[PDB]
DNA sequence: AGCAGAT
DNA sequence: ATCTGCTTTGGGTGGGTGGGTGGGTTGAGGCAATT
């Protein structure tokens, strides 16, 4: 499996990407506020918007701290991008602000009862 | 060794001739300026020979061992032209190397479908003939490239088929590896990775030129990368390839014939079509010459079928109708055809079939049916399975084949009610509408007809109506523009001005033969009648650049021809209606376009009128 | 071992054989080296002289012995043509008795054997390996294998770890040969009582492909092998020589196969002062009287000539007879022997007969579901006759679905995807029977002929035969007939069918006349007074004409005027044919009309 | 490649 | 526990001594019954 060098540097790119999400603005950021409403489970869609990342992209010229071009970078190659996304808004997710029935989901009563045995393996 | 030996042979013919050079250039130009032109070369065989003689050999009788050397040192003179500042990602993981493709004069190595034999395998041929199947064009993998998350490095896969290089090689199955060599989890990029399309087609020797009593033959080629949409069914076509031969052929234990031969099939190069002529300034400057003369459409009808006597009216129609008419859409959805369909109808020995042969030989697209001969799904389309991929889907008939130009129907007559129906169809809507094995579409059939039928009888009665000497539907006969009728009526001077025409016509001999010889390429790239060819650029000028549009005057002439013919007392061979109109102005329309006029003007609405009036009143 | 002490035993036949000053081997060897022809055709009566021990050994174990015999051919050809090239093919010719075809079964197994049938259908040529060239897997180790396609081999199974089967093929440094697979049918008069005729599998090699075309009867040497497709094995013959009265190369190709020997032969019976009366006196020989008849198949077996005017329109150069008569005229007859003397021609009988029977039919490949496109008899007989009986049984469609392979000679598809304009140029003669069985003079011509006018101003002739009971004529063909049943000229007064057949080739592919003026105006007069002839008669009978004359039966009348001319290989047709064709078409076409 | 069997 | 070995998808690079109540389904052509 030999490989190459292709001018092309995901650490930059995610940094951009969490840089896009926690501070574009068009009221606060409109992406941190899409985020608040998933969590608070009203929303269940997140959609990107290529108009906006090329705004954000302009603007940091503007301000003349170029970065990497994100929307080309999307286009050209956009399976890996769906996933860099997603970690990003996993690792931005702010809490929720109106309680919810946790107990009734099973998934997290499964994921406590994994935190309890893992603790008591711990322990052990 | 020898490879890099051949490599700079082939790098000191380049450089020797410069013309490949600066072609490569001005295709890198303009890919830079932007839709995109291939990656492929055009080289003559015979520069070659004159520059190298055992390149040249080589190249015609081992292309396997010489072929990649020449495209890999042109790949390399391109990249050393190369000057981009910022290369993308995706360029520089893609695998875009230049092809090479030949041209000039195949010595022995000119063949068709039924003289290739087990001789010519691993040699470089050109082959003629029709292309009768198209699979569907699926990308190819070539390249696959992944990224190690961990390990912060790409690494890519190089995949080989026996269709898709020259030289053998172990076969790669294309599963995409997972596991880096260290263990690390491999994620595939798809967006770098390189996929090219690839189609498989079928060309079948030319029908007339088969030997007594054998059905033609065929052969398939395949197509990659630029060259894949270049054919469709029913194109001539000449194509360059390397005749090859695959699999094991029954040597494996698997298959106990032991009496099966090997797979065989060509890698094309090039595809060159055999259907447009290309104009020069000459050709331009004397058509419009031409046409300036006032009597240009006598002399143009005239020179239709220079060997059937008579006819005068029947072969202006033919032009007319080979010139057309202007198609008109309306927002609304009412879309208005611009073709010209023609029926004759007469009695035996008239010339019908003879003016239907010269149609379908003259005009730039034509296929040819009978009554008996064609069927209903063989007209529209047919419900078939894609070998290469097991695909449903259509293939084509004569009528959708047929698109943009004519269909020549003969014994009209002779079809049955069925196959009538999707004639009727066609003609009424200019499509084609297909429910069958889980498939919904609308084929285009945008075709004029041209048909030839015999009356009930055999022979046309004059005292028995119209109606009963036709045995079509009134329905099927109001979609035809001009309804022909033509009887052989005996007469003196008619008989012997006929038959001196016939004698004079049997004595022809062509040049470059004795009395009592009976009648039996060199290259690949590449009142006086006028020549058939000089008429095929004619209508192709004009029927190419010009699109006349109507004026109040020919409007009125038009206006007072209707009203006079509807309402006359004298009866008529067809019945007057409003289509009457559209043939009016559909008549006059082409009529301008025959002297490549921007209007309608009176003398067109009056030739229209005249033409029509003969064929309704004789 | 002993295959070293073979191959020197046939190589000293090849250079010790002299039948009297010549060596016919060695010196055939060069003659066929010299026009790159790799082959040596070897009679075995020349082999069971030399050494009859040979003949035994290539006769106890053909597929074995063979293959020795050819390299053997291949030595000796180096030697004679290379001073210090394939293996050479091994056609064998044999006088032994012809096994009928039905009769070949398990006592016939791996032995030569001669046999004689009709070929029906010819494959697609395939390729052969005979020298490949391999690579391993894993080690890359390359080698190479040499097969002779005498089967009684598969790549190896262990290479020379390396999993099994480990050897590809490298196919840009292989050697492939041609192969074809023939179907052989029974002649019909072979067959058993109450049998349908039974077909065969015959495969050929390099320089025996593209010899036959499908209904040629041929008589074959070959192998009577089996190959396996539980233990049952299908039977094949691998041909070793084909013989064939049809030279199909000369009437695909150019002209050959007449040899000058032969060809001179050719010319001198041309230059007969009375070649029309032999001719005509051989057709039929056993068929009393109608010499006008017989003429006129002269004339069509003869053919016109085809014209390609520079605009594209073709010229029909092709003559078609219609036989209508009272039944006992011997039109049957005459059909069935027109089949025989023509070099390729059909009989096909109207009522058993159908659209697609003749011209072309579409049909489903079972394995690949692909349709394709299967002769029928008008494609089976191009470029020669066909002969359709009972002509009045065929039915409306089947007859309407002949009209323009008649005329324009192609046959339109648009079928199944599949669409095409074939090729047939055939020449149509036709027997056919009035309404009422006899031609009842009391009715008039309208009610006796239900031919529509469009099918019958295609023929170029129409011989309208009634019988009519005259006592010498009778007592005439009453004593033929006798003479017939109870009971060889040869004197310059009538030719065997052998060689009429190859006169009738040989004046087809070298002969085309054309007419001088004098001939036109000649023609162009009569066409005149014919088409007023028939506007008299008719202007006479409110009826219309049953029997048309259009300008087609002009273009016939010039036919049959250069059909005449090429009889005699005469370059130019002259009036003295004219007057001939005048005469027929107004012993046939213009009598039928008057009546 | 997954599963079925012999040492 | 390890080494050795067969067979798919579905399709004619397994076939017709396996058949069509094991699936691959439109197109053409011939025949009886219906007209
Ligand atoms: N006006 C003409 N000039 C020259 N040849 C003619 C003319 N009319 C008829 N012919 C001759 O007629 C012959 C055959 O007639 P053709 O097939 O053209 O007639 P058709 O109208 O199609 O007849 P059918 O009703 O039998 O199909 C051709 O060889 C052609 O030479
Ligand atoms: N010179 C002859 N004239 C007529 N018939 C003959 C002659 N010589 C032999 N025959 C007999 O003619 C019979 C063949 O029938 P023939 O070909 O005459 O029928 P046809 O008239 O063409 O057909 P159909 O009676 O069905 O109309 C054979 O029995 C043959 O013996
Ligand atoms: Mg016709
Ligand atoms: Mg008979
Ligand atoms: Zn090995």
């Amino acid at each position: 499996l030999p490989s190459i060098q292709l001018p092309v540097d995901y650490n930059n790119l995610f940094n951009e990407i969490t840089d896009f999400l926690v501070t574009f603005k068009q009221k606060g950021p409109k992406y941190m506020a899409m985020l608040q409403k998933v969590a608070n489970r009203e929303l269940n869609s997140v959609i990107i918007d290529l108009d906006d990342i090329l705004q954000y992209q302009n603007e940091k010229f503007l301000q003349g701290t170029q970065a990497d071009d994100l929307v080309s970078a999307i286009q050209q190659n956009a399976n890996h991008f769906t996933e860099l996304f997603c970690r990003a808004i996993d690792n931005n997710m702010p809490l929720p602000t109106k309680e919810i029935d946790y107990k009734d989901d099973v998934l997290d009563v499964i994921l406590n009862q994994r935190r309890l045995r893992n603790e008591r393996m711990l322990s052990d | 060794a020898v490879f890099g030996d051949r490599v700079r042979r082939f790098q000191e013919f380049l450089d020797t001739f410069t013309s490949y050079r600066d072609s490569v250039r001005s295709i890198q130009v303009y890919n830079s300026n932007n839709n995109i032109l291939p990656h492929r070369i055009i080289i003559s065989l015979d520069d070659l020979r004159e520059f190298d003689r055992s390149f040249w050999s080589g190249i015609l009788v081992e292309p396997a061992y010489f072929i990649p050397p020449a495209e890999k040192a042109l790949t390399d003179l391109a990249d050393s032209m190369d000057d981009v500042p910022h290369p993308n990602a995706s360029a520089v993981s893609s695998r875009h190397p230049w092809k090479l493709s030949f041209k000039g004069s195949f010595g022995a190595h000119a063949l068709s479908p039924r003289t290739l034999t087990a001789q010519h395998l691993n040699k470089l041929v050109s082959v003629e003939g029709i292309v009768t199947k198209t699979s569907l064009v699926r990308p190819k993998l070539i390249r696959s490239v992944h990224y190690a998350a961990k390990t912060g490095r790409f690494h890519y896969r190089d995949y080989t088929d026996a269709t898709t290089t020259l030289t053998t090689r172990i076969p790669t199955p294309a599963i995409y590896p997972t596991e880096d060599t260290e263990g690390n989890k491999l994620t595939t990029e798809y967006g770098y990775s390189t996929f090219i399309d690839h189609q498989r087609i079928t060309v079948q020797e030319m029908p007339e030129m088969a030997p007594a009593g054998q059905l033609p033959r065929s052969i398939d080629v395949i197509l990659d990368d630029d060259l894949v949409d270049k054919t469709k069914p029913g194109d001539r076509v000449n194509v360059v390839g390397v005749f090859k031969s695959l699999g094991a052929g029954g040597m494996n234990q698997s298959n106990s014939n032991t009496l099966i031969g090997f797979k065989t099939l060509i890698l094309g190069n090039t595809v060159y079509p055999l259907a447009r002529q290309m104009l020069t300034d000459f050709d331009i400057r004397n058509i419009n010459k031409l046409s300036k003369k006032k009597d240009i459409f006598d002399i143009l009808s005239q020179s239709l079928a220079p060997s059937i006597y008579g006819h005068d009216h029947i072969k202006k129609a033919i032009l007319l109708m080979l010139m057309g008419g202007v198609e008109k859409n309306l927002e609304n959805g009412s879309h208005l055809r611009g073709d010209i369909n023609i029926l004759m109808v007469g009695d035996p020995s008239t010339a019908k079939s003879q003016l239907l042969r010269f149609v379908l030989n003259t005009a730039s697209l034509a296929i040819a049916t009978t009554g008996r001969g064609s069927s209903g799904v063989g007209l529209t389309a047919a419900v078939t399975t894609d070998r290469e991929t097991g695909e449903r889907r259509l293939e084509a008939g004569a009528m959708v084949l047929a698109d943009r130009g004519v269909v020549c129907i003969d014994e009209f007559d002779k079809m049955t009610d069925v196959d009538r129906v999707a004639i009727h169809e066609v003609m009424e809507q200019q499509t084609v509408t297909i429910a069958k094995a889980g498939i919904h579409t609308t084929l285009n059939a945008r075709c004029s007809v041209i048909a030839a039928a015999n009356p009930v009888f055999g022979q046309y009665d004059v005292n028995r109506d119209p109606h009963q000497n036709i045995a079509l539907p009134d329905s099927l006969l109001s979609r035809f523009d001009l309804l022909f009728v033509v009887t052989d009526d005996i007469n003196e001077i008619r008989d012997r001005s006929i038959s001196e025409h016939v004698l004079r016509t049997h004595r022809y001999l062509p040049p470059g033969y004795l009395e009592g010889e009976p009648v039996r390429s060199l290259a690949v790239g590449e009142p006086k009648l006028v020549t058939i060819p000089f008429l095929r650029k004619y209508v192709q000028y004009a029927k190419e650049r010009v699109i006349p549009q109507l004026t109040q005057e020919a409007i009125n002439v038009i206006v007072k021809n209707y009203t006079d013919l509807r309402n006359d007392d004298n009866t008529k061979k067809s019945p007057i209606t409003a289509r009457t109109l559209e043939t009016l102005i559909r008549l006059a329309t082409a009529h301008a376009k025959v002297r490549l006029s921007k209007t309608v003007n009176k003398v067109d609405a009056k030739v229209a009128a005249n033409l029509l009036r003969f064929a309704l009143l004789g | 071992d002993d295959n070293t002490e073979i191959i020197k035993s046939f190589k000293n036949f090849i250079l010790e054989f002299r039948l009297d000053s010549q060596f016919i081997y060695r010196d055939q060897l060069r003659n066929n080296i010299l026009v790159k022809n790799y082959s040596l055709t070897v009679n075995m009566e020349h082999l069971i002289g030399y050494n009859e021990d040979i003949y035994k050994k290539l006769s106890d174990e053909p597929s074995d012995i063979i293959p020795l015999f050819e390299t053997a051919i291949t030595q000796v050809a180096k030697r004679i043509s290379i001073l210090s090239l394939p293996t050479f093919q091994l056609i064998l010719n044999s006088n032994a008795n012809q096994i009928p075809l039905r009769d070949l079964d398990s006592e016939h197994v791996s032995k030569i054997v001669r046999l004689s049938g009709i070929i029906i259908s010819t494959s697609v040529l395939s390729s052969r390996a005979t020298y490949l060239s391999i690579m391993c897997r894993n080690c890359r180790h390359t080698t190479s294998i040499t097969i002779n396609n005498f089967n009684s081999v598969s790549l190896p199974r262990s290479c020379l770890n390396c999993g099994p089967d480990p050897y590809i093929i490298i196919h840009e440094s292989s050697k492939f040969i041609d192969q074809q697979f023939l179907k052989l049918q029974e002649i019909p008069e072979l067959v058993p009582v109450g049998e349908m005729p039974r077909n065969l599998t015959m495969t050929c090699d390099r320089y025996l492909t593209n010899k036959v075309i499908p209904g040629t009867r041929v008589t074959i040497v070959g192998i009577y092998s089996i190959y396996n497709s539980v233990a049952i094995r299908t039977p094949y013959i691998k041909i070793l020589g084909i013989q064939s009265d049809v030279e199909t190369s000369s009437i695909w190709n150019s002209v050959t196969m007449f040899t000058e020997e032969e060809e001179e032969e050719f010319l001198q019976l041309s230059r007969n002062p009375k070649l029309y009366e032999i001719l005509t006196n051989s057709i039929a020989p056993s068929i009393f009287g109608n010499e006008d008849i017989k003429k006129a198949i002269v004339c069509l077996l003869m053919g016109g000539s085809k014209k390609i005017l520079p605009d594209g329109m073709r010229l029909r150069g092709d003559i078609n007879v219609l036989l209508l008569g009272d039944p006992g005229t011997a039109k049957s007859q005459l059909l069935k022997f027109v089949e025989k003397v023509s070099p390729i021609a059909v009989y096909t009988s109207g009522k058993g007969s159908s659209a697609a029977g003749l011209t072309a039919s579409v049909q489903r490949d079972p394995m690949t579901r692909e349709f394709y496109l299967e002769g029928g008899a008008m494609v089976l007989a191009d470029g020669g006759v066909v002969c359709i009986d009972e002509f009045d049984k065929m039915r409306d469609e089947d007859r309407v679905a002949i009209h323009e392979a008649m005329e324009q000679q192609t046959i339109s598809i648009a079928k199944a995807g599949i669409t095409t304009v074939l090729n047939s140029r055939t020449s149509v003669l036709a027997a056919a029977n009035p309404i009422y069985g006899r031609y009842d003079d009391l009715k008039s011509p309208g009610d006796n002929i239900d031919f529509q006018t469009t099918i019958l101003s295609r023929f170029d002739m129409i011989f309208i035969v009634k019988d009519d009971h005259n006592e010498e004529r009778d007592i005439s063909i009453a004593n033929h007939v006798i003479n017939i049943h109870t009971g060889q000229e040869e004197n310059g007064s009538e030719i065997s069918i052998e060689k009429m057949k190859r006169y009738i080739t040989y004046c087809r592919l070298k002969c085309a006349p054309r007419l001088s003026p004098q001939a036109a105006e000649k023609l162009s007069s009569n066409f005149v007074t014919i088409r007023k002839q028939l506007l008299i008669n008719e202007l006479e009978s409110t009826e219309r004409s049953s029997i048309p004359i259009t300008i087609r039966q002009l273009e016939a009348i010039i036919r049959i005027t250069e059909s005449l001319a090429k009889l005699e290989l005469s370059p130019i047709a002259q009036e003295r044919h004219v007057d001939e064709a005048i005469r027929l078409f107004q012993a046939s076409t213009m009598d039928a009309a008057s009546q």
